[PDB]
């Protein structure tokens, strides 16, 4: 086996399917050669590694073996480790194009300790001529001041459904799966702007089922259906939705988290109903969701969330 | 000596009950020989435990204790045993072993984000040459990287069929008699834990049987474990709906206090009780669901207890007005 | 302390728990004593029926040797458990005297009390647990708590749980009257039962509220009965004749008076938020008021209570209250 | 000025004679004295009442105190340097500064400080700042170190305290001094810097504006007393701090002008005021209780605004940005008044 | 090379007239190091006009980025001075201190000596300026560093530099009296456009002087940050347009506010061509700056999807009751980092409902959120403020909170009030009453500054002449009380 999230990644900087403006402006960069101190910020999931990683390869070619220094979370990033090995990396010799350079690639900058983003100012600073860094983090506030101050800020947005529709469509060509639309909208819906969930979801379902169809996607999720909770929260009567999320929600073994995140995501894209009542549901499920999470996923607590979208669904 | 809950441990696959869905799946999967990491994520009191460790005996024979790690939850695990023993696990090469070792966290779920990615870049440096396992009871709360990386194996609650067929089993190694009504309250205060029922047992054997041979009732099994009874229940609700103020508080005080019940024991099993009534306006229903779960909502919070359970009173005869 | 003079040193003293006390007088004639778990609220009797099993079982000699006491006061980290109480645990256990064995019998095992087992660490409770059971025949445990969830599953199953009740308030009046005698301590007439409802519960409470209002009412020199008011005014509550002062306002009035008389209540009055429990308790004992106002009553009392449970302004909350419940 | 005139000993103590006589009857034993937990409003003479005590109980020398600071290290490597006022008898701890060691500096400083020897003093200055789990740390050091700490705990409006806490000290309030007790203080004080007053109706005007706080009526005094070159006449423009007088236009201008135009000046108002070390429970405080005193609203309106400040209390009490409530709050005080 | 380098190194100051702002900090740094040798001369007792003869070290902070490494590289440069330049990225231990620095405090330079000293130059290009850089950043590895450093304060023979960002943290106490502090402060925006002006003309581009004060805006005043921003427009080759570089990648949230606020979206046509999803993924491509901005704008524009009855003052209170409950569940967000999947619920909280309800037309212009300077003003205030508290605790026997509100009016009509009136021979008195209170001349600054309202007295400070300053700055320098 192999998952395909891993042999279908992207190797060059034009295959990454996404943010369109920043991609041309890392292209620019890798054919020009003058590449500055970057922190790329984002979502987990939308190619943030992947883009640093394909960056540096077209920048450094045949010297991506020499040129390139590679820290993730299993590797230990300390006070002495900042100090000896990144320094004595910066200073090392090596002679390339005039435009290229040498890469440290720091992945999950959110992760490192202050003190140890402390002792990074002075060694990026004096040698940049020879030495420009990249860090990786989901949460640019974690990061320092000045190394926030000393590094341009790349922001990924999250992906749209076009995007990753167009990804998928690429792997079930290359890949001779049978598929529907049905299964590629659940695996959109599923996905919500994730990639690598969204490959791994349709590999999990093609190994599984073969034919990718929205029952199976939802099966193989385990996550309640959109159709049964769409239909929970537009019942006519109080009495019918309390029923259906009693019989059929509540005694599958359901959990409360994932009951309110799916009657979250059906109620954005409920069209049929309109903008107002949208988002005064949509706040009345997320008060739900922030009393499940405090410590109470006490079935009243969804009870009353049904009751309170059916007054609010009914005035 | 050793407890029921450790004594009637599954030693093997086949003794577990109620999970034939995930059993079958990872027998094929161990006979295929294509074993990825595992995420046994679920309720407590389900059989994850039991079931990773007869899989990893069934495959180990007696290599178990040298091809199988255990760790557990935070203990002192900062950023430093995920990043020093593990590793090293996941790195060191064994003397004369053919295959791939094993590592099983429990209730992983309470790591931090720092330690979550440090265990997700560990898994994904390392996974040609050892296999990982994690157990939680939420699935929510792991970092969504982690939950791509392996295969997810939801434990549902175990139905009536497998805890009575353990409740049979655990009376063949075990000279007690069960009263008919008494395996009715146990399957109806279980939720489908088999942990809290063999706590349970074990309990009520111990304080009832002097000759060894007695019938355990409805009335023990409800003190023991600290429940509500179905009657005292309905007598109270009966109180609140139709006695005055003066008489249905000092019904309310009287049941809380002489038989030691917290109020929410109290509130969820009078919407229990409520859910089923063939009550005329709607109205009366929302306002009643609604009140119960902000009375809830601030109990969780640790409020003056007398005043939530005077609102509880309010609340319940205010909205049956209609 | 009184709470120290007058502890329960046998077990036929304490007689608000009879449930728990008979069970092991009947077992202490049999060395198989198993490992105990005792939960139940503060105040209720459980050191002291643990120091006197303690002392009928052992005797005065043995107290400090084979007997130990570990809160959660002192350390108990892993290290500790590993080392100290490890070793307690597999020591010999000492020679008793002559002395000793003609008056106590003396068990073949010690015994070691880890109250406060709430706040345990899970490690902790882990590696006590192996520390309890392959020395179950020179040792024996005894952990006491208040809520039965903070303990692990497996340290409650070898030690049998017992639940100390609640002391209701007709059995705790003598124990009370008790105290009274033994102290030449003069009291008013309607004081006791005040003591047992604003320490309801917590009998300790009511011992040292007793205590310190007689120590503080004997530096007057007057001799006089201890009344009601001087015990209520050291316990925080608001005195009655304030709150039906408040009472009087809010039953008619304008907000500005509301408003003048709140401020002066929290500029030089009593600064407690029990005025609201107390509110509360008036509100609904009373005989006067309507089932529609009873509810409304409830409720924002219930609402005001939630607003203060949030470490937040006492005045405007207060105030808040006093306008609402004046509007209805 | 009004340090030099604070009152150092139980014998100078001129206001609460029931409570002053209540300290020298508890003063006659300095061997076995009781937990003490003192409460009442802000500007009372608790702090006195307990570096009072202290000195009736101890020697003189007890006023001659020095500053130290001791670093401390959680988990992680941070380490804190919490400063705490010792003297040669007590010594004072203010959890103000650590929001998260207050289970973490307690119980341990505690446990070093009744090892190196006849008990020591510990003022808990602010007991209710601390939380649930500082509350159970101090509830254990009570119950362990009994023989050698005596704690005497200040605070104000004791609703945040434990029960375990609350059931071993004795309980003791300091009830705000009246308007004819503030007014012989501030006697004394004219009389000991030969003030000329021209009558007594300057002593008990500053009694009626200060609303009973002490200190702030001594102050406020000193601040009329430097700007009338010493001579207060019946002319008295009665000071007002530096931000009353801007939260009293802010009020004017509420109950003027109830626009969005009007908004956004109360916003750059808010702004000015709480980047200059103001928090946001006061400047709340000192709105709701001077948007009530204005003469032209009604029943209705006062009702509706309490209410309002009452849920925009609570809301600042579960939030990390201020201004964003405080916003809030007045953009409801605006759409109820008009 | 030419091109291979960044912008903020090939466009570095080389003199000191370069440098843009925090002119007076520069030239009082630049007159003690003038006037080291002679305060040296008089044993440094002698305040040599200034009260900067008695300080050995000199301590620079002030916010990241604004020119204090430089200025203090520039100023040690010009004099023909030699740089011994110490950073966070060395182990400044106590022993390493110890051993490494101190015994290199009153030596002379073997560099200096070999490189020029035939010539009549200057006599103190045989000596050592002493640079310790990012002293706040001697993290726990650095044991012993601060009390080391601070003791090397004092007992030296050469000038000692110390450069932090944060000068009222408690780490820095040590170093209350021993140096002399001076203040860089965020420059002005004149200098950073007319220094980003020369930058566009020598990179030869053209930019809208709009483009650049919303530039300054976000930047919240870092020089660096706009150079390196700046550096990006040369991306964009393939014109006399650079509209998509700017409301793409630079001025995002700019744009973000601008799509969010339209009425036209939240019309029924416009309902279904963008729909709720497209704005809840809006919000997304910029999580940290758009819930600022919605809360800084939502109230400045003319709406078009008022209800039949409902005004404006009404939609502007519910926006702002559903702006607060957003912040409160951003703070629950960031109060516990696996909460990622709250992200939403924020997002409709804090942004799409408030903009969903006063959406319309803008009436001027969108302008960057404020909140972030106020709340950086705000912790050096209470830094400020706890700086104070800590120097006055011996004698006030008050709240940190209840010194501000109640202390500090007096204060004011103690120390500063007497210099309105009586002239200059009020010093003695001023001096006393601050001594009898442990203050400084720095924490009367501090005291001196918040006086929000009526009492702002940063006018009434720089309507005194120089020579009243002068003389009570260098008269405070000769008695000390502690
Ligand atoms: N824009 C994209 N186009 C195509 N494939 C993508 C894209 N983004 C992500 N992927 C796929 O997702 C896989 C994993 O994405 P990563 O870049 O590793 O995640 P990430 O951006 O680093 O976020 P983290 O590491 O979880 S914080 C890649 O190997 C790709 O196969
Ligand atoms: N399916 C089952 N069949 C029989 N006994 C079971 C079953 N599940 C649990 N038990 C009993 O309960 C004990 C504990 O089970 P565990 O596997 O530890 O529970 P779990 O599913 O791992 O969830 P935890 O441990 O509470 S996080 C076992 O030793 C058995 O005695
Ligand atoms: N039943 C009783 N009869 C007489 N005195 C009692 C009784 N229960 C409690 N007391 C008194 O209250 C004191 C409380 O002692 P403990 O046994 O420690 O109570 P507790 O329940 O352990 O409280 P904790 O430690 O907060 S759980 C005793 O020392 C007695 O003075
Ligand atoms: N006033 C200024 N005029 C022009 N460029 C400046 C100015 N201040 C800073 N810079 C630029 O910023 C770069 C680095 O500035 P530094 O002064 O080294 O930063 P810093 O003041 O040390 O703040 P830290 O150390 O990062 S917290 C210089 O090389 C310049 O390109
Ligand atoms: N008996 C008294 N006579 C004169 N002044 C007093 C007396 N008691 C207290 N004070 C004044 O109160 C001030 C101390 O207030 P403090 O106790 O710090 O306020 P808080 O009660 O908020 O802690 C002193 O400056 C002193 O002038
Ligand atoms: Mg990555
Ligand atoms: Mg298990
Ligand atoms: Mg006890
Ligand atoms: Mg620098």
């Amino acid at each position: 086996q192999l998952p395909w999230v891993e042999k279908y990644r992207p190797q060059v900087l034009s295959d990454i399917v996404g943010n369109k403006e920043t991609i041309d402006r890392l292209q620019q960069i890798a054919k020009d050669g003058n590449m500055p101190h970057m922190i790329i910020s984002g979502m987990p999931g939308i190619g943030k590694t992947t883009s640093v990683h394909c960056l540096a390869h077209e920048l450094l070619g045949r010297s991506y073996a020499d040129g390139v220094l590679e820290l993730n979370a299993s590797d230990d990033r300390g006070i002495d480790v900042v100090r000896n090995q990144i320094k004595h990396f910066a200073q090392k010799k090596l002679h390339l194009p005039p435009g290229k350079h040498k890469i440290v690639i720091l992945d999950e900058a959110d992760s490192m300790t202050a003190g140890a983003q402390q002792a990074l100012r002075r060694t990026m600073e004096l040698y940049s001529n020879s030495t420009r860094f990249a860090f990786a983090c989901n949460q640019s506030n974690k990061i320092i001041e000045p190394l926030q101050s000393r590094c341009a800020i790349l922001r990924y947005s999250k992906l749209s459904d076009e995007d990753v529709l167009k990804r998928l469509l690429q792997i079930i060509k290359l890949e001779d799966v049978k598929y529907t639309n049905d299964g590629l909208e659940a695996i959109i819906f599923t996905a919500e702007g994730d990639m690598r969930q969204a490959i791994n979801n349709l590999q999990s379902t093609v190994a599984g089922h073969g034919l990718v169809n929205a029952d199976n996607v939802f099966k193989i999720v385990d996550s309640p259906h959109p159709l049964i909770v769409k239909k929970m929260l537009l019942a006519s009567n109080l009495e019918d939705s309390i029923q259906i999320l009693r019989t059929d929600l509540w005694k599958k073994g359901y959990s409360s988290i994932d009951i309110v995140t799916t009657s979250f995501r059906v109620t954005k894209n409920l069209a049929q109903v309109k903008e107002s009542v949208r988002l005064e549901m949509i706040k009345e499920i997320g008060l739900t969701h922030m009393r499940i999470l405090e410590g109470v996923g006490t079935y009243l607590q969804l009870a009353s969330m049904l009751a309170k979208i059916h007054k609010l669904n009914n005035k | 000596n050793l407890p029921w809950v450790e004594k009637y441990r599954p030693e093997t696959l086949d003794e577990v009950y109620g999970q034939n869905e995930v059993i079958t799946t990872v027998r094929k999967f161990v006979d295929e020989g294509k074993l990825p990491h595992l995420l046994f994520y679920g309720p407590p009191g389900t059989g994850k435990t039991s079931t990773i460790v007869a899989l990893a005996r069934e495959i180990y024979g007696k290599n178990y204790s040298n091809m199988v790690l255990e760790l557990n939850a935070s203990d002192d695990r900062g950023i430093d045993v995920v990043r020093n023993q593990i590793k090293d696990f996941a790195s060191t090469r064994q003397i004369f072993s053919k295959g791939f070792k094993l590592i099983i966290l429990d209730e992983a779920d309470a790591m931090t984000n720092a330690a979550q990615n440090a265990l997700r870049r560990v898994i994904e440096r390392y996974t040609k040459n050892t296999r990982f396992c994690v157990l939680a009871n939420y699935a929510h709360k792991l970092t969504p990287a982690l939950l791509s990386r392996c295969t997810r194996f939801r434990f549902q609650p175990l139905p009536q069929e497998a805890i009575e067929r353990r409740i049979a089993n655990v009376l063949v190694h075990e000279k007690l008699k069960l009263s008919p009504n008494a395996e009715k309250a146990l399957i109806e205060l279980s939720n489908g834990d088999m942990r809290r029922v063999l706590n349970v047992l074990q309990s009520c054997k111990a304080t009832l049987d002097n000759p060894d041979e007695d019938e355990i009732s409805d009335d023990v099994i409800y003190e023991c474990c600290g429940a509500p009874r179905p009657s005292d229940l309905k007598a109270v609700l009966k109180s609140i709906l139709e006695d005055d103020w003066g008489t249905a508080h000092y019904t309310l005080n009287k049941v809380r206090s002489a038989k030691g019940l917290a109020l929410i024991d109290l509130i969820e099993g009078i919407v229990k009780i409520l859910e089923d009534y063939e009550l005329q306006n709607e109205e009366t229903r929302v306002h009643l669901l609604t009140k119960l779960a902000d009375i809830e909502y601030s109990i969780s919070k640790g409020g003056n207890d007398q005043i939530q359970g005077s609102a509880v009173i309010g609340a319940i005869k205010a909205s049956f007005e209609n | 302390p009184w709470v120290e003079k007058y502890r329960p040193k046998n077990l036929d003293e304490v007689t608000a728990q009879d449930h728990a006390v008979t069970v092991l007088k009947k077992t202490l004639k049999s060395a198989n004593l198993p490992h105990m778990l005792f939960y139940g609220p503060p105040g209720t009797g459980k050191t002291s029926t643990i120091l006197a099993l303690t002392k009928e079982l052992y005797g005065p000699d043995l107290m400090k040797s084979r007997i130990l006491e570990l809160n959660a006061s002192d350390e108990r980290g892993i290290s500790i458990v590993r080392e100290k109480v490890k070793n307690f645990a597999r020591l010999t256990v000492s020679k008793p005297s002559k002395h000793d064995l003609e008056n106590y019998p003396c068990p073949p095992y010690k015994i070691i009390i880890l109250d406060e087992a709430d706040s345990m660490t899970a490690d902790a409770q882990s590696a006590l647990r192996r520390t309890m059971e392959t020395y179950s025949g020179v040792t024996r445990f005894c952990l006491i708590c208040n809520y039965v969830t903070r303990i692990i599953d497996p340290l409650a199953s070898r030690c049998s749980k017992f639940r100390f009740k609640a002391l209701d308030a007709s059995n705790a009046i003598d124990r009370l009257r008790f105290i009274s005698e033994q102290e030449n301590v003069k009291c008013d007439d309607g004081v006791l039962e005040r003591i047992l409802d604003i320490s309801a519960g917590d009998l300790r409470r009511g011992i040292t509220l007793l205590q310190s209002a007689s120590k503080g009412a004997q530096y007057l020199g007057d001799g006089k009965n201890i009344t009601s008011t001087q015990v209520e005014e050291l316990a925080g509550v608001v005195p009655h004749d304030i709150l039906i002062e408040i009472v009087e306002k809010v039953k008619s009035g304008d907000f500005d008076e509301i408003k003048k008389y709140v401020n002066t209540f929290m500029k030089s009055g009593w600064s407690a938020a029990s005025v609201v429990n107390q509110l509360h308790e008036y509100y609904i004992t009373n005989d006067n008021f309507d089932t529609n106002f009873k509810n409304q009553i409830s409720w924002l009392l219930f609402t005001t209570d939630s607003r203060l449970n949030n470490g937040t302004n006492e005045h405007i909350q207060l105030l808040n209250l006093l306008v609402k419940i004046s509007q209805l | 000025w009004v340090d030099k005139y604070r009152p150092k000993s139980l014998n100078a103590l001129s206001h609460n004679e029931e409570l002053t006589n209540f300290l020298k009857s508890l003063s006659d034993q300095p061997r076995d004295l009781p937990h003490l937990l003192l409460y009442g409003p802000n500007g009372t003479g608790k702090k006195t009442r307990c570096m009072a005590l202290l000195e009736s109980i101890f020697g003189p020398g007890v006023y001659r105190l020095k500053i130290d600071v001791r670093q401390f290290v959680t988990a992680s490597n941070r380490k804190l340097e919490l400063n705490v006022v010792s003297s040669p008898y007590h010594l004072e701890i203010t959890p103000s500064d650590m929001g998260n060691n207050d289970r973490i500096v307690i119980q341990e400083l505690l446990k070093e400080v009744a090892q190196m020897e006849r008990y020591k003093c510990v003022i808990i200055n602010e007991a209710n700042s601390l939380t649930k789990d500082a509350q159970a740390a101090l509830r254990r050091t009570m119950e362990k170190y009994s023989k050698n700490i005596r704690l005497i705990m200040v605070c104000d409006s004791m609703s945040p305290i434990i029960a375990p806490i609350k059931s071993r000290c004795l309980l003791i309030r300091c009830p705000a001094p009246s308007d004819s007790e503030i007014s012989t203080i501030l006697s004394d004080v004219v009389t000991n810097e030969r003030i000329q007053l021209e009558t007594k109706d300057i002593l008990k005007r500053i009694a009626q504006a200060s609303n009973g706080n002490l200190r702030v009526s001594l102050l406020m005094l000193e601040s009329m007393a430097l700007n009338n070159e010493l001579a207060l006449k019946s002319s008295s423009p009665i000071i007002k701090p530096d931000w009353i007088i801007v939260i009293h236009k802010l009020t004017r201008k509420i109950v003027k002008e109830r626009s969005v135009n009007s908004l956004i000046e109360c916003r750059a108002v808010l702004y000015d005021l709480l980047a200059h070390c103001i928090p946001a429970n006061i400047i709340l405080k000192e709105l709701t209780f001077s948007l009530l005193d204005v003469e032209t609203l009604n029943t209705t309106n006062k009702s509706s605004i309490i209410e309002y400040s009452s849920v925009f209390d609570e809301r600042l009490s579960l939030g990390n940005k201020a201004i964003f409530h405080l916003e809030g709050f007045i953009a409801k005080v605006m759409c109820c008044l008009d | 090379r030419e091109e291979d380098k960044l912008w903020t190194v090939k466009y570095a100051p080389t003199n000191l007239q370069q440098v843009c702002g925090n002119k007076g900090s520069v030239m009082k740094l630049k007159n003690w190091l003038a006037n080291w040798e002679n305060s040296k001369k008089n044993s440094f007792k002698h305040a040599g006009k200034d009260g900067s003869g008695v300080f050995r070290a000199a301590m620079l902070y002030g916010p990241p980025g604004i020119g204090k490494t430089t200025a203090a590289h520039l100023v040690a440069q010009e004099l023909g001075y030699d740089i011994l330049e110490q950073n966070a990225s060395d182990v400044r231990s106590k022993t390493l201190l110890n051993a490494g620095v101190k015994n290199a405090l009153d030596n002379m330079s073997v560099v200096g000596y070999f490189k020029h000293n035939e010539e009549a130059q200057n006599l103190n290009g045989k000596h050592f300026v002493i640079i310790m850089d990012e002293v706040d950043g001697m993290s726990g590895g650095d044991r012993g560093g601060v009390g080391q450093l601070a003791q090397f304060c004092r007992k030296t023979s050469t000038p000692l530099i110390l450069i932090c960002n944060e000068r009222n943290l408690p780490k820095m106490r040590p170093f209350d009296r021993v140096c002399l502090d001076i203040q860089f402060r965020r420059p002005d925006a004149n200098s950073i456009k007319s220094r980003l002006m020369t930058i566009a003309i020598r990179e030869k581009f053209k930019l809208d002087p709009n483009v650049i004060d919303r530039l300054i805006q976000t930047t919240r005043g870092d020089i660096r940050q706009v150079i390196n921003l700046l550096s990006t427009i040369s991306t964009t080759t393939k014109n006399e347009i650079s509209k998509a570089w700017e409301k793409n990648i630079a001025l995002k949230p700019f744009d973000i506010a601008h799509k969010m606020l339209d009425g036209q979206i939240y019309s029924d046509i416009g309902s279904r061509n963008f729909t709720l999803n497209d704005k809840i993924a809006l919000y997304f491509d910029d999580f940290d700056f758009t819930p600022l901005m919605i809360q800084e704008n939502y109230l400045s524009t003319r709406p078009s999807v008022l209800k039949p009855g409902q005004s404006h003052l009404e939609a502007v209170a519910e926006a702002a009751n559903c702006i607060s409950l957003g912040d409160i569940v951003e703070k629950k967000i960031r109060s516990s980092e696996q909460l990622w999947s709250l992200l939403p619920l924020h997002a409709v909280l804090s942004s799409v409902y408030p903009a969903s309800k006063v959406a319309g037309h803008m009436a001027g212009r969108i302008n960057f959120t404020a909140w972030l300077g106020q709340n950086s003003k705000s912790a050096k205030y209470y830094r400020l403020l706890q700086e104070i508290h800590y120097h006055t605790r011996l004698g006030t026997s008050t709240d940190k909170i209840g010194l501000r509100l109640d202390y500090l009016p007096t204060f004011r009509k103690r120390l500063l009030d007497p210099f309105l009136k009586q002239g200059a021979d009020a010093i003695s008195s001023v001096i006393e009453v601050m001594d009898d209170y442990y203050l400084t001349k720095e924490d009367w600054d501090s005291i001196m500054e918040f006086f929000v309202g009526p009492d702002v007295t940063t006018a009434i400070i720089k309507k005194i002449p120089a020579t009243v300053k002068s003389g009570f700055t260098r008269k405070y320098n000769s008695m000390t009380h502690p």
